[PDB]
């Protein structure tokens, strides 16, 4: 996904979330929506399942 | 190295009893803690004596 990172700030580590690594072809059964927003150099994240 | 999204009390890194040498200027070092600011930046290295 990258090479190497500089000199940089702002590390955070969210909460444990488990996936499943195996790909199917099958019909989708879950739907997520994702918002991002960037006001006054504030980063905004809002999402539901 | 920054600091967000975290909070902390400097009387844990404080009461160790071993650093050898203590400086602060600009705020006196027992009502820092009270004080609120936005970010503080740790700038770690090595010096002789
Ligand atoms: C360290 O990071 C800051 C931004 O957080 C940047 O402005 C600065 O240039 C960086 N220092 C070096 C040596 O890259």
């Amino acid at each position: 996904v990258y090479s190497s990172a500089n000199n940089c700030t702002f590390e955070y580590v969210s909460q444990p979330f488990l996936m499943d690594l195996e790909g199917k072809q099958g019909n989708f059964k879950n739907l997520r929506e994702f918002v991002f927003k960037n006001i006054d150099g504030y980063f905004k994240i809002y999402s539901k399942h | 190295k920054r600091i967000s999204n975290c909070v902390a009390d400097y009387s844990v890194l404080y009461n160790s009893a071993s650093f050898s040498t203590f400086k602060c200027y600009g705020v006196s070092p027992t009502k820092l803690n009270d004080l609120c600011f936005t970010n503080v930046y740790a700038d770690s290295f090595v010096i002789r004596g």
